């Protein structure tokens, strides 16, 4: 009895409206998909959404013929202007720390800045990730990043980011 | 122009007369800039006290130099519907925006302090030159909404400028307004007013004279 | 983009008064880490001037630099209204950012300073507001104070300029005392400093009548 296993390209579950997500499903030859437990039309081997909307939320299994039904994979469509993004939340020490403020149909940003515990930690001219070689016990705490679209000043919700011992 | 950020709102509150005498219709502004040609289409969704009114008035979208289209809604409101401090809110849907923004306009909340006003006659030294000052101190006033007015006779004076009204130490407000006049119609003396409207006054209106 | 540039005038009583010291300020944020040198340039009326006091740059709570540059100015020379530039540059600039002040242009109108004192109405209350009505200045750039024995009194309050019907700004001035302490027959001041002023000053004192 092998599980399928669903896979995000690109792996981040937490998205903006209008990004494209691209669910694979790995088992192993047909495909089911269900979201939110339900079925959906699709018996592609990977379930493509062009637009992301908020409804597109939830829980997504998949399953082939020669496949049990997978563990669920969660999506989390979010509403706004910016989405601070991560590979994960929690990371050892020494591994590389990489974030992305991500802007609504990747809209350019400017005068960018990455906030830990409310404080500045770096900032850039322009929209470009921010990149800790090797963390650090001192790097976890809470953080979000702020920017100019053209001259709007907006702001991403907060993410917890924790670095174990 | 780039219009990276999409359009911007901006609520305006009634003018203070309209708000105070009711042979005049007090109206919020809601106007929406930066409206790109591409996603021309603008929705208005109007609230009072987070109860969803449908009498609005929008005008249609208006070509503006900057190659922007502007549009403005306006709800007209009731007199006393502002003065009791109802919160008016303005949500405007537009697809260069990723949600929709929201704005929320009312009265100054707190104590309504009753504006007191003091004519002043003009210097000894302004006695001397041509043409002199007349001086009305509005204070103690609170909130800020006011209007003043000059008349000589009971028959306007439109030779008259007004300050702003400024935060006073005590905070409440005061302004000052300036009315001038031939130096011959003070030495005689003719009888000024200075009138003043407010919501905390009587009727809304009060009235000082100046005179030699 | 790159760092944004803020150039101060001095303060319009710093121009006026010999025993201060003018200053024109240009500040730079947004200066980053990765390219954090900053140089500045300066020029009077079009000639370069090498006495600016330039401060090392602050960190500021967002993690960016903060870069300030001050220049000493005469007050002759603000006054008689040449210009001054400051000069930016900065790695992250494609080109340097150039930014030019000067004393706003116009003929110049000497203020007409004139003391009021409180309506009678205001005397059943517990203090009462001495009023100086300045008018007919140009430009709006001015300095009002109040004294009373030869001791600066604190509690006034001065509305902004307010263009009037002529060109010319006017403005009021409330100093709030006291009843007793005008029922007793205290000299009180308003001080008036204007570029067209004779000696920048002018003094106009109220009384008991
Ligand atoms: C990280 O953290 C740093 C540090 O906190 C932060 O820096 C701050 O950044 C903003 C820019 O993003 C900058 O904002 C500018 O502020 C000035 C006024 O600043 C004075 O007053 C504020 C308090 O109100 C005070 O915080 C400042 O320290 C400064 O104080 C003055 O300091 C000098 C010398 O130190 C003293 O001599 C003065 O006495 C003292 N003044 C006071 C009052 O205390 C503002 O400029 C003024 O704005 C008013 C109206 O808002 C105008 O009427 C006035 O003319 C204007 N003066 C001047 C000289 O320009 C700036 O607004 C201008 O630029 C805006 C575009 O960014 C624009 O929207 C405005 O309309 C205005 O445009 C200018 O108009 C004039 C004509 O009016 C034009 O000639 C000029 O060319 C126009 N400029 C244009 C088009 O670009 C602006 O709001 C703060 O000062 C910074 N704070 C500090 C401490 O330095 C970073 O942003 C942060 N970075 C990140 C990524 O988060
Ligand atoms: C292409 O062209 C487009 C138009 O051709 C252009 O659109 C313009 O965009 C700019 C922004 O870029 C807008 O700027 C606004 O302007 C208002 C004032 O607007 C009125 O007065 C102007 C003259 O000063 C008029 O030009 C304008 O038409 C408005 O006129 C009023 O209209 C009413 C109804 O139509 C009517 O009832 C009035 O009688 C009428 N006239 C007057 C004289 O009032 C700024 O006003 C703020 O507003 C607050 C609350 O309303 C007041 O308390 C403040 O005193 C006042 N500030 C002043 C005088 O400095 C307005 O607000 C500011 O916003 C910025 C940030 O966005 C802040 O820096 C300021 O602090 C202020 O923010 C407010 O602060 C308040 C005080 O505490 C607070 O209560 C508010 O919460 C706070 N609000 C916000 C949002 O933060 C801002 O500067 C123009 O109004 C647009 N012009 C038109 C014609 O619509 C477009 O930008 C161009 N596009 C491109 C790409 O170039
Ligand atoms: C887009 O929008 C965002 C959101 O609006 C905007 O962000 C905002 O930017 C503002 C401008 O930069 C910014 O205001 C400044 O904030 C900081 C606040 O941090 C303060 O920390 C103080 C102590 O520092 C720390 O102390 C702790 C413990 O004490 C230590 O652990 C740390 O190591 C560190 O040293 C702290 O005391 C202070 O608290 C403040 O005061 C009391 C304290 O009792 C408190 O009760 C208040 O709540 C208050 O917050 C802060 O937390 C601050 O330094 C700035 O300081 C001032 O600047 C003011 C005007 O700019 C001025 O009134 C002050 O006098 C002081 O100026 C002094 O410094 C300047 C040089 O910069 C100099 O010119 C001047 O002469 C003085 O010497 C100021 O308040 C907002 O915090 C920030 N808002 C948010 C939510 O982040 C973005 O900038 C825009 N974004 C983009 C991306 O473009
Ligand atoms: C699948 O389930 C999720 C619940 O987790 C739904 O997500 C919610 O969607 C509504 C409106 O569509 C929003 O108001 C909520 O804020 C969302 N909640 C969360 C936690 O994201 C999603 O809509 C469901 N989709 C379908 C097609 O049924």
């Amino acid at each position: 009895l092998p599980k399928a296993v669903v896979f995000l390209e690109p792996q981040w579950y937490r998205v903006l409206e209008k990004d494209s997500v691209t669910l694979k499903c790995q088992g192993a030859q047909s495909t089911q998909w269900f979201h939110n437990e339900s079925l959906i039309s699709s018996q592609a081997s990977s379930y493509f959404i062009d637009a992301a909307t908020v409804d597109d939320s939830g829980e997504y299994r998949c399953q082939t013929q020669l496949s049990t039904l997978s563990d669920p994979v969660q999506l989390e469509v979010h509403i706004g202007w910016l989405l601070l993004q991560a590979p994960r939340w929690v990371f050892k020490e020494e591994d590389p720390i990489h974030l992305r403020c991500h802007s609504w149909k990747n809209t350019a940003l400017h005068k960018v800045t990455y906030l830990q515990n409310g404080k500045g930690r770096k900032y850039f001219h322009h929209n470009s990730d921010f990149y800790i070689p090797k963390a650090t016990l001192k790097d976890s705490g809470s953080y979000f990043c702020r920017g100019l679209v053209g001259s709007k000043n907006v702001s991403s919700e907060t993410v917890q980011i924790t670095i174990t011992q | 122009p780039e219009l990276l950020g999409g359009p911007s709102v901006f609520l305006f509150p009634p003018k203070p007369k309209d708000t105070l005498m009711i042979s005049r219709t007090p109206e919020v502004t809601c106007v929406v800039v930066d409206v790109s040609h591409e996603d021309p289409e603008v929705k208005f969704n109007w609230y009072v006290d987070g109860v969803e009114v449908h009498n609005a008035k929008t005008k249609p979208r208006e070509e503006q130099y900057n190659s922007t289209y502007r549009v403005v809604s306006v709800l007209t409101v009731l007199h006393q519907d502002w003065l009791n401090g109802k919160e008016y809110k303005c949500k405007v849907s537009n697809k260069a925006l990723p949600a929709p923004i929201e704005k929320t306009i009312s009265k100054a909340k707190g104590q309504p302090r009753e504006p007191q006003v003091y004519t002043l006659p003009p210097s000894r030294d302004e006695l001397t030159k041509n043409q002199v000052s007349l001086t009305c101190l509005v204070k103690g006033f609170y909130p800020s909404d006011i209007a003043v007015e000059w008349e000589s006779n009971g028959q306007p004076e439109n030779n008259y400028k007004t300050t702003p009204p400024v935060l006073d130490s005590d905070g409440s407000f005061f302004l000052y307004s300036k009315l001038t006049v031939d130096k011959s119609r003070w030495q005689q003396g003719n009888v000024f007013s200075c009138s003043v409207m407010h919501e905390a006054l009587h009727n809304h209106y009060t009235q000082k004279s100046l005179s030699l």
